[PDB]
């Protein structure tokens, strides 16, 4: 539910 | 325990420099008010995946939990665009290098509302640099710092990475043969500067989620969410 | 002047130059309103910044600049030097803002406020922050102070005497690690921490000014706010 | 001109 969550993991 | 802390000066400089994020250049083709938003916006949303990488290789910035380093990420990214383009603007006296294929002046900046006195602030900013003579291993460590301060209080592990690029920057100007009353006077230069850098943002910012320039260009979701979190 | 001065000097000055705590309105029993505890900040504020006023003058370095200068400085730092001095005199009170000494705040009072709740944990945290800092008055004037003379620096020669200034009272926090038996690290260290808080104080200033304008004040508050917007 | 200006030159 944000974008920054995604990026941060992968 | 975090690895960071066990890191020494020369290896807390050379990770930094490691981890810098690439020049990004911006789309090829004068500049009316929505060409310019198009172009400083798709060029910031590029940025912005360069640096959430870049974060991630900042020391100690892994060790926090996944919150952590999206709320610091959220109240400083504005903030680290500046000092990036503040920095890549250096070598160009009352120009704002963007991009290696976009430079502007405080001309181009008048045709967007109320750009043009963060231009000039951006500007002061840049000269402030050229005439500190500022380093890049200076310049990478003032940039985590911003990472890492600026949503602090909104704990006692960040303190102690800070602490960790205090010793960093000292260690630099004593490298660079500074006198002991010339380093804490440089290192207090630096970052009476990261206030300013602070208040650019929150100008900045407020003209960003500013209704009226929300809605005059597509915005990417990843900037919008990066947005409402200055609710 | 001020270049002529010794840390201890600085100090010295600044001690002495330092603006009374002023007491509020409140009547404890008339009832909290929003409308009420707007009016006792601001009256509040409103008299601090005569204070503030004859208080810059006495700040060394300053009388040297113009009058231009001088308003320039004030107009754009006054919030940061009305914060930190709350924050200041709020270390001894942990989740409590002593804004006088008759009129202690907590969280909830800012709740009557729409919006200024967040601002209230903000500065609770740096008062905290201090507290755990054991920060010392002569390190709370001295930053203070730099608040003053940075806060505006970069608004506008005349800035280079205003820089000289601010490496003297470098000097001056400095000296006052050293004598407080902190290591050459250990005086790095707590000056980098200090400088830093500036950046947050900062930070609230900014957002407390953009909800201060879009508005009770009075003719001095409007003229300085009006700076900003 | 401002009452800044009038309290700062008193
Ligand atoms: O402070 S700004 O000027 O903020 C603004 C952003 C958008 C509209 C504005 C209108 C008036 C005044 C300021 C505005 C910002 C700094 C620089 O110029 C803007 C801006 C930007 C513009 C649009 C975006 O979507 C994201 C960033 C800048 C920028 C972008 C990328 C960088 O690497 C460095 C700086
Ligand atoms: O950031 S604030 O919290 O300001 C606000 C924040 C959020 C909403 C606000 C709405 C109306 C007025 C101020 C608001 C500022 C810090 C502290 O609380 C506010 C405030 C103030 C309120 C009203 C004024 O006319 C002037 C100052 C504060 C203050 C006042 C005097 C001090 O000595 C120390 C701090």
């Amino acid at each position: 539910h944000k974008i920054l969550h995604r990026l941060l993991q992968d | 325990n975090s690895l960071a802390l066990s890191l020494t000066a020369d290896q807390m400089v050379s990770a930094l420099l490691d981890a810098e994020p690439p020049i990004l250049y911006s789309e090829y083709d004068p500049f009316s008010e929505a060409s310019m938003m198009g172009l400083l916006t798709n060029l910031a949303d590029r940025e912005l995946v360069h640096m959430i990488n870049w974060a991630k290789r900042v020391p100690g910035f892994v060790d926090l939990t996944l919150h952590d380093q999206v709320h610091l990420l959220e109240c400083a990214w504005l903030e680290i665009l500046m000092i990036g383009l503040v920095w890549r603007s250096m070598e160009h006296p009352g120009k704002l290098l963007f991009a290696p294929n976009l430079l502007l002046d405080r001309n181009q900046g008048k045709c967007v509302e109320g750009m043009v006195e963060i231009f000039d602030m951006l500007l002061a900013t840049s000269s402030r640099f050229r005439m500190m003579n500022l380093q890049g291993e200076e310049f990478v460590c003032l940039k985590s710092i911003i990472l890492l301060n600026s949503g602090v209080y909104t704990k006692d592990h960040i303190h102690r990475v800070l602490d960790k690029i205090t010793d960093t920057l000292i260690h630099l100007m004593a490298k660079a043969g500074l006198t002991l009353q010339q380093q804490h006077q440089r290192l207090a230069q630096l970052l009476l500067i990261l206030s300013h850098i602070r208040h650019m943002s929150n100008k900045g910012m407020e003209h960003l989620y500013s209704m009226k320039c929300k809605n005059v260009v597509p915005l990417s979701d990843l900037l919008l969410e990066m947005l409402d979190a200055h609710r």
